[PDB]
RNA sequence: AUAUUGGCGAGAGACCGAUAGCGAACAAGUACAGUGAUGGAAAGAUGAAAAGAACUUUGAAAAGAGAGUGAAAAAGUACGUGAAAUUGUUGAAAGGGAAGGGCAUUUGAUCAGA
RNA sequence: GUCGAAUUUGGGUAUAGGGGCGAAAGACUAAUCGAACCAUCUAGUAGCUGGUUCCUGCCGAAGUUUCCCUCAGGAUAGCAG
RNA sequence: AGAACUGGCGAUGCGGGAUGAACCGAACGUAGAGUUAAGGUGCCGGAAUACACGCUCAUCAGACACCACAAAAGGUGUUAG
RNA sequence: GCCCUGAAAAUGGAUGGCGCUCAAGCGUGUUACCUAUACUCUACCGUCAGGGUUGAUAUGAUGCCCUGACGAGUAGGCAGGCGUGGAGGUCAGUGACGAAGCCUAGACCGUAAGGUCGGGUCGAACGGCCUCUAGUGCAGAUCUUGGUGGUAGUAGCAAAUAUUCAAAUGAGAACUUUGAAGACUGAAGUGGGGAAAGGUUCCACGUCAACAGCAGUUGGACGUGGGUUAGUCGAUCCUAAGA
RNA sequence: GUGAACAGCCUCUAGUUGAUAGAAUAAUGUAGAUAAGGGAAGUCGGCAAAAUAGAUCCGUAACUUCGGGAUAAGGAUUGGC
RNA sequence: AGAACUGGUACGGACAAGGGGAAUCUGACUGUCUAAUUAAAACAUAGCAUUGCGAUGGUCAGAAAGUGAUGUUGACGCAAU
RNA sequence: CUAUCUAGCGAAACCACAGCCAAGGGAACGGGCUUGGCAGAAUCAGCGGGGAAAGAAGACCCUGUUGAGCUUGACUCUAGU
RNA sequence: GCGUUGGAUUGUUCACCCACUAAUAGGGAACGUGAGCUGGGUUUAGACCGUCGUGAGACAGGUUAGUUUUACCCUACUGAU
RNA sequence: UUGGCGGAAAGGCCUUGGGUGCUUGCUGGCGAAUUGCAAUGUCAUUUUGCGUGGGGAUAAAUCAUUUGUAUACGACUUAGA
């Protein structure tokens, strides 16, 4: 409970979240923004295509020195990627939200991702060893992901 | 302090930037000055670089040590099937330069040129020029009105011609369309020539002739990202050099506190537009003429194609232009051959060249025989046949 | 009669209030480092009471969504409050090689006073 | 480079800090050596470097005199409150 | 680099000298009005492409002190003696 | 006198720029005009100075009021105030009907330090005034402790020849198991044992949150257990340098 | 097994197949190589690299402490049957 | 060890495996050291020379000792250069 | 084999604020200031001009009434003899 | 505008000579240019000599040996979206 | 509505005929007030959206696959009913 700021009707909505998920926060933020606002079935199909490397996730903020591809053209970018782990976690949350909408009795054909946000979970800490007997951090950047799908109405 | 030893700088600053040309077809940036007493003629032609071979000819150069002697020379063969005229463009002059007033297209355009207007031809409905061809519905009144505008204006007239790639061995199947300036007088009859030649072919023998100096305009062979040592020809640093030696050591003084545009840097090499001038036409050969590769001294009834085909190109079946030496671009590339911009009279031009022999041994190896008949005659009967 | 940063037992304070106060409010001279002499931390707080979430549902599962307990779950043991740095989403606005600022006013948003 | 003897090496053993050990480089003596490490004296001293935490109001300087083992410091007079 | 007298800067913003510790003007609570300083008034830029008498044409013209340079020697260039 | 020659330096550049030629240049003269925190007048704030007013309802005589002048400032001095922890007194002060704290391009007061109010959050204490007291105010100290960024999904995860097919298991297999194949160590081994050291890492079963810088169903991991059998092998005994 | 050989190289028994992978094949690198003609002109300097190399036979200088120098130098041969 | 035959005159066919010579400076040599920038011509060395000392002694330890090293020694020795 | 692109994993140095120039003046070599030139999102691979780039309170030099290693008929002592 | 060289000796800058050439001009750019190289020199610590010093040690005197680190950021530049 | 001219950025200029409105060229009739003594006292043109009618047209590009005249990645060049 107590999701991020949402402006939708909770009666026509269904929520899903996952916390302390050991998946790259930056990649997952880009993945979530890729489907923010999309219809549920369109977003799920797009995510399967991303997994299949037919479409890509445009990397808009966390994209420094990543790489360029022609699959970013449909989003008006040169920098896009295929963050399979982030996509799989987002698909798990999407199907959980779809199940919750079904249990609420919502119209599955009117569901669109009305809210999706990723923020940084506490970092899991490891150590890496460096020249001249030095030790640096080797931490993960896990994610809290939350989303709510709502019935589109007028 | 000063350089401490003078050398010329590496590379030509007038060929900057060493970037990829914006098109695979190099633009003709200047046409020959119009002499409006001559008849209407194209100022250039489009062809495809097939490859090089070697010829033998008697040099005619009084005072040369090889005068009336035999010289072996390298030549480039450009496959030049006739170009189809499909349009005409009128250019009015303005205080801001030349400006196209209007273009009048032919009524029927072949699929070759129509493909040029499509990124995805196979799945299109091929609507290109379908409403335009209705401008010729009953009287062509709109077409004649546009041609009258061109006559009443348009100090410069260019035809739109396209190549016939279907006549080349290329797999491309998409024609190349270019504007060729019409030289010759009476812009009115420039327009008349273009209109009468709509949908019709113009052969290379009506544009170019034997011994004529021509210029070749083509995009050079691309070589991708290149380091300074080969991109600019800078000295290789000594073997002892830490961090690599295929570099420029000092890329600049402390001041200006900037790398200057004139310092050699690593970047793209090749795929540049080049206009190289003064290549003499050694042959204007015709595709229908068997004995294309023959001369008045050889008489071997053979075409210009080397045994086994022009490597990476195929067989020459069309009209072809054989120029002396080499021209920019690689095999299969579209090249624009244009008339020279000045009247060269240097005795290297103006020389009447008569070929004595044209090599047709295979370029796929150390070719030994000019013809399969000569190969059979030398080798005798082999086990397979012959 | 005098001394007493040790021991045992007591009573107190204009002292400190978890980076403070002894190093140690807690399984602290502990964990850990060093061959060794020695060095030596961090670490308190759900709630009145576990009433610590039965049961349903999606998920391989972790968990989610419900349901429920509770005064409160904006208290769920990753637990009182829950700042800032930094971050996500939404909303608003601006943006030709920084941004920020001063005086004045336009515009938009917002608001007290009679 | 050297590779059958001034050889290489395990274990045991002895030598301990102004001490040892040195086919000698001030080398080595537990990543420490032109004097090891540990703790204490010790919060060592510093004319030298850095910092020195709220507001407003009023007044408002000196780099000059003499003396100093003094010349990056102080005393003294002057200027200031 | 070192002295004398004064005025400054340091310790001081403000208008001017494009810019600048020290020059010019003027020293400062918060505002309003008027007038000025030094400096300016083609446009940047507020303010006369003002008025008046002359001089100068530079194939490196000249254009405000401090201040950001130029000399000897020359020229039927031109002007006045 | 003006102009010209004399008159040569290094990135492209400077009457400030543009540009200006009976000037917008030079010399000179006359007016008009522009504008500084300066001058003049006025208001307000404060400071200083000189005064008036204890004759009553009159509580602020350190008060009220009148008059004039002044106001730059480092180092520094002094004064009047703001705020914090604790203490004596008082307001029979506030408070679970919500104290403190925190958030709040919402409001008010003060030149300011600051003070006050509304809304949200929250949960148990706290404040005004008169005094007392100090471990009492932070932007800096390569400050201390802790936390967090940009760098950045970047550098990189490239020595030791090398992997491949299928099946099984499993939610999930490049990495687990089995089979097949291809290879290597090539007996001075990547084999079989031991000494020092480690201490259960051995083995089985279960099992993947963390760890194995990818993965993981596997493991020297995690959880639970099992396991080391001596008259003859060692120690034990002897002496060595030595203690 | 080859070979003088515990060298290198290949194999048997035994063991392992463990090093993050997939796709491309730009520059510049790291590591390994080749190069016409010239042959140290490079560079402080032949640094680096190249050339030589095993065995058999022939031949072997100055100098010498008579022991060496010496594999001096310089040549020839080598398979299979 | 030799002969005939044989072949794209190849044949230590991979692997493995000295470049050589004429000289100069310097240290005789083998050996040793600056672990982690110096391997050397530096140190050592055999050889040579000098010095002290006959034990109630030379040289050197220890705070002191009824204490030690050389010394289980004795000048062909020990100690110091 | 990297670099490159991808899946997964994922640091560090450094960081007043930042990042286009020319001249000027200025602590006499500006990213900011003045006057000009100019100036259009977001970017990828390279690169070594600049950031008087980073690394370290300059090791040279000087100063300090700060040391230490070493030496000597420095001053003052001392074990031993 | 355009070019202004190849070498012997030397770390050398400089110099000098050989030689070609149209000519072998002078200079700047942090005495341009070391996260471009190299490291011969200078300029740590090893060592030798000469002179000097009683000595430790000194020497614009000679000699030999002596670790040359980091870019992935911003800009600039080269290319590329 | 007729005809013509205008391509430098024409996008406007001229012209024909009829219709229709106004005419302040001249002479009358009626109206206006209270916006309260002023308050721009709203009269212009810039885009966009929606609705009502009417006319008109009936594609491409990208990804993915493919090519190698291209290429680090993007990009480029090709092919595919
Ligand atoms: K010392
Ligand atoms: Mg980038
Ligand atoms: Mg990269
Ligand atoms: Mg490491
Ligand atoms: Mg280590
Ligand atoms: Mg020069
Ligand atoms: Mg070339
Ligand atoms: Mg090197
Ligand atoms: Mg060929
Ligand atoms: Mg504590
Ligand atoms: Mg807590
Ligand atoms: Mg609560
Ligand atoms: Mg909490
Ligand atoms: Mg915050
Ligand atoms: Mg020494
Ligand atoms: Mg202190
Ligand atoms: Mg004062
Ligand atoms: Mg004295
Ligand atoms: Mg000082
Ligand atoms: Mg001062
Ligand atoms: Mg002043
Ligand atoms: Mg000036
Ligand atoms: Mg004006
Ligand atoms: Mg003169
Ligand atoms: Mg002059
Ligand atoms: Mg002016
Ligand atoms: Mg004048
Ligand atoms: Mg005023
Ligand atoms: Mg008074
Ligand atoms: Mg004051
Ligand atoms: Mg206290
Ligand atoms: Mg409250
Ligand atoms: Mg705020
Ligand atoms: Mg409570
Ligand atoms: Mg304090
Ligand atoms: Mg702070
Ligand atoms: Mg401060
Ligand atoms: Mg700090
Ligand atoms: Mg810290
Ligand atoms: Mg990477
Ligand atoms: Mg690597
Ligand atoms: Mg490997
Ligand atoms: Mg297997
Ligand atoms: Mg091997
Ligand atoms: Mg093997
Ligand atoms: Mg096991
Ligand atoms: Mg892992
Ligand atoms: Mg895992
Ligand atoms: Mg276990
Ligand atoms: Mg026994
Ligand atoms: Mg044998
Ligand atoms: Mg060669
Ligand atoms: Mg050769
Ligand atoms: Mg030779
Ligand atoms: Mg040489
Ligand atoms: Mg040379
Ligand atoms: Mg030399
Ligand atoms: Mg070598
Ligand atoms: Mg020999
Ligand atoms: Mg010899
Ligand atoms: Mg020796
Ligand atoms: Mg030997
Ligand atoms: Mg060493
Ligand atoms: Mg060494
Ligand atoms: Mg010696
Ligand atoms: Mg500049
Ligand atoms: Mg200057
Ligand atoms: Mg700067
Ligand atoms: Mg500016
Ligand atoms: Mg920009
Ligand atoms: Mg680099
Ligand atoms: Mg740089
Ligand atoms: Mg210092
Ligand atoms: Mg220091
Ligand atoms: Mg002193
Ligand atoms: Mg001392
Ligand atoms: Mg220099
Ligand atoms: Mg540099
Ligand atoms: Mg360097
Ligand atoms: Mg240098
Ligand atoms: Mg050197
Ligand atoms: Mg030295
Ligand atoms: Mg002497
Ligand atoms: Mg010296």
């Amino acid at each position: 409970a107590r999701y991020g700021a949402t402006s939708t009707n909770p009666a026509k909505s269904a929520s899903a979240r996952g916390s302390y998920l050991r998946v790259s926060f930056k990649n997952t933020r880009e993945t979530a923004q890729a489907i923010n606002g999309w219809e549920l079935t369109k977003a799920q199909k797009y995510l399967e295509q991303v997994l299949d490397h037919q479409r890509a996730i445009p990397f808009r903020r966390f994209n420094s020195s990543i790489g360029r591809t022609a699959q970013g053209k449909e989003f008006g970018v040169t920098k896009a990627r295929w963050p399979a782990k982030s996509v799989k976690f987002v698909q798990g949350l999407l199907q959980n939200a779809a199940a919750n909408a079904e249990a609420k009795g919502l119209d599955a054909t009117k569901l669109y991702v009305s809210h999706i946000q990723v923020n940084q979970a506490p970092k899991q800490r490891r150590r890496t060893y460096r020249a001249h007997g030095r030790i640096n951090k080797y931490e993960s950047s896990p994610s809290h992901i939350e989303l709510v799908v709502t019935e589109k109405e007028e | 302090s000063h350089r401490k030893y003078e050398a010329p700088r590496h590379g030509h600053l007038g060929f900057l930037p060493r970037k990829r040309a914006a098109s695979i077809r190099a633009r003709v940036k200047a046409f020959p000055k119009d002499d409006r007493s001559k008849p209407v003629a194209l100022t250039s032609f489009l062809g495809y670089k097939a490859g090089m071979t070697t010829i033998v000819r008697d040099l005619d150069r009084p005072g040369s040590k090889f005068h009336k002697r035999e010289v072996v020379e390298a030549v480039t063969v450009v496959d030049t099937p006739p170009v189809v005229v499909v349009g005409v463009v009128g250019y009015v002059e303005t205080p801001r330069g030349l400006r196209s007033l209007t273009t009048v297209w032919a009524e029927h355009l072949s699929d070759e040129v129509k493909r040029r207007f499509y990124k995805n031809w196979y799945k299109s409905k091929k609507k290109a020029f379908t409403k335009y061809s209705a401008k010729y519905a009953q009287d062509g009144a709109g077409i004649e009105r546009e041609l009258a505008r061109i006559k009443k204006y348009a100090s410069v007239v260019r035809v739109l011609v396209h190549t016939q790639i279907r006549k080349t061995p290329l797999a491309q199947k998409k024609a190349h369309l270019a504007e060729i300036q019409l030289n010759g007088g009476s812009i009115s009859e420039k327009v008349d020539w273009a209109r009468e030649h709509f949908e019709k072919t113009v052969a290379v023998d009506s544009v170019f002739e034997q011994n004529e100096m021509i210029d070749a305009i083509a995009v050079t062979k691309g070589h991708g990202f290149e380091g300074v040592t080969h991109r600019w020809g800078t000295k290789k640093l000594p073997r002892k050099t830490h961090r690599g030696l295929r570099k420029v050591a000092c890329i600049g003084a402390w001041h200006p506190a900037h790398v200057m545009w004139s310092v050699a840097r690593a970047g793209q090499r090749g795929y540049h537009s080049r206009t190289s001038i003064n290549h003499k036409i050694y042959r204007v050969g015709k595709g229908d003429d068997e004995a294309n590769g023959a001369t008045s001294f050889d008489r071997t009834k053979k075409t210009i194609t080397p045994m086994g085909g022009f490597v990476h190109y195929g067989e020459i079946k069309n009209d072809f232009i054989m120029v002396k030496g080499c021209i920019p671009g690689n095999r299969k590339r579209i090249v624009t051959l244009r008339k020279s911009l000045y009247t060269n009279t240097s005795r290297k031009a103006l020389e009447e060249v008569s070929l004595k022999w044209i090599d047709t041994a295979s370029k796929f190896g150390k070719g030994r025989f000019q013809t399969p008949a000569e190969k059979h005659a030398f080798m005798g009967t082999l086990k397979k046949d012959l």
